[PDB]
């Protein structure tokens, strides 16, 4: 590891997320200071584009569109919001305010681009929202209530292309994609979610591993992968890796990649797949790589 | 005062406190997370590695000039021994069946071998190639046989070519060895040099130390079975008559490798292991040529060393254990790791086990532990992949073969080399996963500044590698969008031929700039391109808005040819048509801004005075006075009925209307006359 | 009075950031009972401390900086009975925290 | 889902939200049960109601698609809809025969404000807030063939867009060339009104269009002679069956040359004339079939 860049964020409170654009030119922050900051970050440098400030609460997640759609922010709030953010002619306004949620919202995750401009968003009530951008201005919105036992606290999506899933398709039709994303809650539960062929949000699995609330969970990306992987981690320190082997059997399988001392807080996938990053309640990162032989090694410590 | 610190975890409030769920700022108010970026970036907020870190995963501190050529030359090697196929949406690269990249990488990694830092790394690539050169590749001996090379030929030139390489990796040390020994003893000077295979010269130091009947017994032990059990017998009565304890150790041990004895058990109880203190290839060479004959295999070797250092129930271990040469030396006794059912070893002991079994494992051979103290360097795991699947080794897992890829792309990525990671992933065999993988990449790496730089891997791609032009584009108009450029968004979305994006942005954007600047050689060059049958019979309103432009254009072009060439009343009619088809159809277009309604009124203002120079040429006068055609003798009758439908303003209009009573009045006082 | 109804812990950190310690250590001590429903009224809050309503929130990240704030003058016993004024307080408060959470999980596994 | 009223799941809803033991979730809803209250109020229904509704609007296409426009009618009777029901008889053409003096008593037929009618289906046809089932259904009534082709999805669906809107048109030129209004002012559409219509043209928009399926499709053997037949042309229909013999002649379909022996049968038979060095060939290929 080598740092090339040490952002001075201007927030005066604890940062609960820090993500970047799809191409690491951009940096957005949030905050128990009730704002989300945007910066430039290109070459090293760094310069403020906006102190993003609208919500009411402590911002417990950010998440950048994908820029085929331009340039969109979504960000949730202890409040019950999620406000979706957008730049037009270089200036930031809201573009979206939901406030749809019983208690705290602790997650938001965007679908992969071939589904739609659609958001997911993950509640303290126990529910989960869905909102599909519709055309000019308007957005539908889907609640999944009662998702999750005593609360839900991560959501994250199924890659567009499954693996396996195109080998009956003759050359000249379209890939039917079927929608699909994992969310994570207190009820110590991983759950797997479709859409139906009414328009309907579906409970497809479970998987049930961790002895405890789990805090989150990942989809890796389907980049040269023949398997379809998840990683989750846990308030009894342990991160699991789930494999689904076979497309068709819809089964997976809980490999334990660690148990660490404390609670495990997020879960982050490389932009190629191969690597997992571990955020650990001793305040660190650990970063995590698979073995040609399928074994999980770390290569930070 | 100042902000303080975050405080310290073991002295939060909240310490432990993480379940008590009704207290949002104990449940969630100590929690983080992370976010990767491009080549290997992430953005971060913990105790080391408020603020906000940006770090990258990265393998060694930046010689750009000598790290990129470990990559970049084995690439223009693999480049020339795949065939790439276009018969899919997405072009497929797959491996030329055969031998010849075995070559490739020996004599490149032979002249890489000197002076550059990597040299560790770079002489253990050294050994796996000419490993590959001893176990498969064939230039010189096999192929002076003008018939096919029976097996036991080739088993045979395969042990010849081993029985060097077991000499080339033990030569360095052997000669510090003996230049440390030949002074203080030379009778283990000339054990070294035996187990380096150097007879020559250990018979030749024995002449040297006064040692003649020792070199004399060297100078003959290349062949004759005999000597090998004559010294056989002359230990076992040396033992059994306790004459052995008047004779040196390090003597004994020569007399006991002559004689193909691993160990011998003195009549003190002393045992002397002729392998002892040794590395693991002089350890398996003393098995390849002292404890077997001239007529066994390299597997038979490979199985009495592995023989040797493993537990039995009736022997005890006399060899060491095949390690990576980055373990080597470092004293470490692996204490039988309680989670790890695989003990690791060399790359070279992996291929010497796939060359004695077919069906061993490729996944511990494949593996960079293997090879590197680096999980991340894939360089030679994919380089040696890509020479197996030629050599038809087909035994690996998807799943490993995705790793491989993906892992080796990454590494590609991450240290810039975006357009070899396209061509590690275009050894995809799966046609849906290589389309999204090279589709998801571009769009990440294609620059709106079409650098020298993007230009060079441009036409790597699309001339080397045939990857369609098309999605360079897209991800150029994915990146338009975001760096909000809508001409670059329109020519982009134009570079992946979907017309009705690229018009009606140029109407809107494009079109009304370009006519206020008298730019219509520039505007042209969209509309001449977007007007064949094929496609603007697809273009929706394009006769009453890019139609109407590009007429307008090719009116003026039509005019700027007949001011300066004896063009034919054909040509005149033609222009006077294409006038009167103009007129009412600038008359429609979809003007949104002032720009766009400026433009519509000085094309207007244009043409009311393009039908004025096409009339007086229709009507230029009687050959009695040799002067130019006027365009103020051109009939009202003609011109007003064309006139009374351009959109002019008032200061425009009230304009034509003088122009059109001063030829009224000469229509009146030429009727009088 | 106002701006108590609008953000406690944007006052907390201003009083951190200009050394108002007391009125910083009597702001946490109002804000708290606050949450505990005794002024919840004068601070915006909705909902006291309830299996019955939305999950509650405290700056601990200022109050932390506040008991260190005090503990830097460790050589003044009024610094140290001003933080033992927060402390006791909020294992007062915690110990109601974890009834609350119990009283709730009760009420989402029946 | 609904099996005892029209939009029952919403009208149940709102009965349920009329109770003061509502404590249910708000979602945004109509408030008004007429059929323009989803886009008078610009707000939805439950997704229910949303479904049948889909799904009937595409069935009522799909008849009206087959000429079954009396069973479309029937669908929305039994479906609730005696407002679409009604709508689905608005283009029926006006005639009072008692104008000409009858010795009983006669039915007058149609509707005499047809045109009016159009001019309110067409803008049915056009505002993005109907369903484009909705608008193919009354534009398939009213000439707006640029709202019809967003929902004809095959080559067949394509031909019969530009068909039945050329009839549709050509009617309308003659009617309001013959029929003298009074006092009328609002127009049907210029685009419509002012088209010029050949089969050829209507051939030539068929490969202009963008739809991949019906480019295939217009490429295939009985597609060509459907275009042919309905030309008329026999002479470039032969040099179809030259075009494709020259290239194709033992890898041809075996019923392709039964039907092209039997049509060059057919035509001799009418006396009809053909590219006879081509009808030989084309004998002789299917002798040698």
């Amino acid at each position: 590891v080598s740092v090339i860049n040490t952002v001075d964020t201007s927030h005066e409170d604890m940062i609960h997320d820090a993500q970047m654009d799809y191409y690491g030119t951009r940096l957005a922050t949030c905050s128990s200071d009730r704002s989300v900051k945007i910066f430039d970050v290109r070459n090293g440098g760094q310069i403020l584009i906006a102190d993003l400030r609208g919500h009411e609460g402590p911002v417990w997640q950010v998440a950048w569109a994908h820029p085929m759609y331009g340039n969109i922010l979504a960000s949730c709030s202890y409040d019950r919001k999620v406000i979706i953010w957008r730049e037009e002619n270089g200036t930031w306004e809201k573009s979206h305010e939901h406030a749809g949620h019983d208690s705290s919202v602790n997650s938001v995750c965007w679908a992969p681009h071939d589904y739609g401009l659609i958001l997911a968003c993950g509640s303290s009530d126990g529910a989960i929202s869905l909102l599909t951008y519709t055309g000019e201005g308007q957005w539908e919105v889907k609640k999944i209530n009662n998702a999750h036992t005593i609360g839900c606290n991560a959501v994250s999506w199924a890659p567009a292309v499954v693996p396996g899933s195109l080998i009956d398709h003759p050359s000249g039709q379209k890939p039917n994609y079927i929608k699909r994303f994992a969310s994570g809650g207190c009820d110590n539960l991983i759950k797997l979610w479709k859409e139906e062929e009414d328009g309907q949000w579906k409970e497809e699995q479970k998987l049930e591993a961790h002895s405890d609330w789990v805090r989150d969970v990942a989809w890796a990306p389907s980049i040269g992968l023949p398997t379809s992987t998840i990683a989750s981690c846990s308030q009894d320190g342990r991160v699991f890796i789930w494999t689904c082997d076979d497309a068709s059997s819809n089964t997976w399988s809980p490999k334990l990649l660690h148990k660490f001392n404390d609670v495990v807080w997020h879960v982050s996938w490389s932009i190629t797949a191969n690597i997992l990053a571990v955020s650990g309640g001793d305040n660190k990162v650990t970063l995590w790589k698979e073995s040609v032989d399928g074994q999980w090694v770390c290569i930070s410590d | 005062r100042r902000q303080l610190g975050l405080v310290p975890r073991e002295k939060s409030v909240t310490y432990g406190k993480g379940k008590l769920l009704m207290d949002m700022a104990l449940f969630m108010g100590r929690s983080f997370r992370v976010g990767w970026g491009p080549n290997w970036t992430l953005a971060n907020s913990g105790e080391q590695l408020f603020k906000v870190h940006l770090e990258k995963l990265s393998l060694r501190q930046r010689k750009p000039d000598e790290d990129m050529k470990l990559y970049q030359t084995p690439l223009e090697l693999k480049l020339k021994h795949s065939t790439v196929h276009v018969d899919e949406l997405c072009p497929l690269i797959v491996p030329n069946l055969g031998v010849a990249v075995i070559h490739d990488y020996a004599d490149w990694v032979k002249e890489a071998s000197g002076d550059l830092p990597e040299a560790q790394i770079v002489k253990h690539w050294s050994l796996t190639w000419t490993l590959c050169e001893a176990l498969w590749g064939h230039l010189k001996e096999l192929d002076s046989q003008l018939n096919e090379p029976r097996e036991y030929i080739q088993i045979l030139e395969r042990r010849r070519a081993f029985s060097r390489w077991l000499s080339c990796t033990a030569t360095p040390q052997i000669e510090e060895e003996v230049s440390l020994t030949q002074k203080n003893s030379p009778v283990e000077a000339v054990f070294s040099y035996l187990t380096g295979k150097r007879i020559s010269e250990a018979c030749s130091l024995a002449q040297q130390s006064g040692d003649h009947r020792l070199a004399l017994l060297l100078s003959q032990f290349v062949g004759s079975q005999s000597v090998r059990e004559l010294l056989t017998m002359q230990l076992v009565d040396w033992h059994q008559l306790q004459a052995d304890s008047f004779i040196q150790d390090e003597r004994l041990r020569i007399f006991a490798l002559l004689a193909g004895k691993p160990v011998w058990q003195l009549s003190e109880k002393k045992q002397i292991n002729v392998c002892s203190q040794l590395d693991w290839k002089r350890s398996l060479a003393i098995h390849l040529w002292y404890l077997l004959p001239p007529t066994a295999s390299i597997s038979r070797a490979l199985s009495m060393y592995e023989e040797a250092f493993q537990n039995t129930s009736d022997s005890d271990r006399y060899a060491c254990s095949p390690l990576p040469s980055y373990l080597e030396g470092s004293g470490c006794v692996i204490a039988e790791e309680q989670n790890s059912q695989t003990p690791l070893r060399d790359v070279c002991f992996h291929l010497l086990k796939l060359y004695s079994d077919r069906h061993y494992d490729l996944n511990q051979l494949l593996e960079p532990r293997s090879i590197t103290a680096d999980p991340l360097d894939y360089r030679l795991s994919w380089h040696l992949w890509e020479v197996l699947r030629a050599l038809n080794y087909t035994h690996l897992s998807a799943q490993c073969e995705g790793v491989l890829q993906a892992s080796y792309a990454g590494q590609l990525e991450s240290e810039g080399l975006w357009e070899w990671a396209i061509f590690v992933l275009l050894h995809i065999d799966n046609s849906g996963i290589r389309e999204k993988a090279v589709r998801e990449l571009l769009t990440r790496h294609c620059q709106l500044l079409e650098t020298p730089e993007s230009w060079a891997k441009e036409t790597f791609l699309t001339q080397k590698l045939r990857v369609p032009a098309k999605w360079i584009h897209e991800a150029k108009a994915v990146r338009a969008h975001m760096e909000s450029d809508k001409h670059l968004e329109a020519l982009c979305l134009f570079k992946a031929e979907h017309w009705n994006r690229c018009h009606k942005l140029i109407i809107r954007h494009l079109a009304s700039d370009a006519i206020i600047n008298e730019n219509y050689d520039y505007l042209k060059g969209f509309l001449e391109d977007l007007a064949p049958p094929e496609r603007s019979s697809l273009i929706q309103d394009w006769e009453t808005s890019g139609l109407v432009y590009l007429d307008y254009i090719r009116v003026i072009e039509m005019l700027r040819h007949i001011q300066q060439v004896d063009c034919s009343g054909n040509d005149l009619e033609q222009l006077h048509i294409k006038v009167t088809s103009l007129c009412s159809r600038i008359e429609q277009i979809q003007c949104y801004s002032a720009k766009d309604r400026l433009a519509q009124s000085d094309m207007a203002k244009r043409v009311a005075n393009l039908l004025r120079v096409v009339l007086s040429l229709h009507h230029p006068p009687d050959r009695t006075s040799d002067s130019t055609p006027d365009p103020q003798r051109v009939p009202l009758r003609l011109l007003a009925p064309h006139i009374g439908r351009l959109p002019m303003p008032e200061d425009y209009a009230m304009d034509e209307l003088r122009s059109l009573t001063q030829s009224y009045l000469r229509e009146l006082a030429v009727g009088s006359l | 009075n106002s701006y108590k109804k609008v953000d406690a812990a944007e006052l907390l950190r201003l009083y951190l950031n200009y050394d108002l310690l007391e009125e910083a250590v009597d702001l946490v001590s109002e804000y708290v009972d606050a949450v505990l429903g005794k002024g919840h009224q004068y601070f915006g809050i909705e909902f006291p401390l309830s299996a019955t309503a939305p999950m509650v929130w405290l700056p601990y990240s200022s109050i932390d900086q506040l008991l260190q704030a005090l503990g830097e003058n460790s050589a003044n016993s009024h610094n140290i009975a001003l933080s033992q004024k927060i402390l006791d307080k909020l294992e007062d408060y915690q110990q109601k925290v974890d009834k609350a959470t119990r009283d709730l999980l009760y009420r989402r596994t029946l | 889902y609904a099996k005892s009223v029209y939009w029952e799941n919403t009208l149940h809803t709102l009965k349920q939200r009329q109770l003061t033991s509502y404590v249910g979730s708000v979602r945004p809803l109509v408030t008004e049960l007429d059929p323009d209250a989803p886009i008078r109020q610009k707000m939805p229904l439950d997704d229910l109601d949303r479904e049948d509704e889909v799904r009937l609007l595409k069935y009522l296409f799909t008849l009206i698609r087959a000429g079954m426009t009396e069973e479309a009618q029937r669908l929305c009777k039994r479906c609730g809809q005696a407002w679409r029901a009604a709508t689905l008889e608005g283009w029926k053409l006006y005639h009072d025969p008692n104008v000409n003096g009858g010795t009983e008593l006669e039915p007058v037929e149609g509707n005499p404000y047809r045109r009016i009618w159009k001019i309110s289906c067409w803008r049915m046809a056009e505002d993005e807030l109907f369903n484009r089932y909705e608008r193919a259904i009354y534009a398939a009534l009213s000439g707006n063939l640029k709202q019809l082709l967003p929902v004809c999805d095959t080559w067949e669906d394509t031909v019969w867009a530009y068909f039945r809107v050329m009839v549709d048109s050509l009617v309308e030129q003659e009617i309001q060339t013959s029929v003298a209004t009074l006092d009328e002012t609002e127009e049907l559409p210029r685009e419509y009104l002012g088209a010029n219509w050949t089969l050829e043209k209507v051939f030539e928009e068929l490969q202009a269009t963008d739809k991949k399926r019906v480019l295939e499709e217009n490429q295939e053997h009985y597609h060509i002679v459907q275009k042919f037949l309905i030309l008329g042309d026999i002479d470039g229909l032969m040099d179809e069956f030259s075009k494709w013999l020259s290239k194709s002649r033992n890898n041809l379909p075996g019923h392709l040359l039964r039907f092209m022996t039997h049509l060059i049968l057919f035509f001799r038979t009418l006396g009809l004339q053909t590219k006879e060095e081509v009808s030989i060939e084309v004998l002789k290929t299917y002798i040698q079939l």
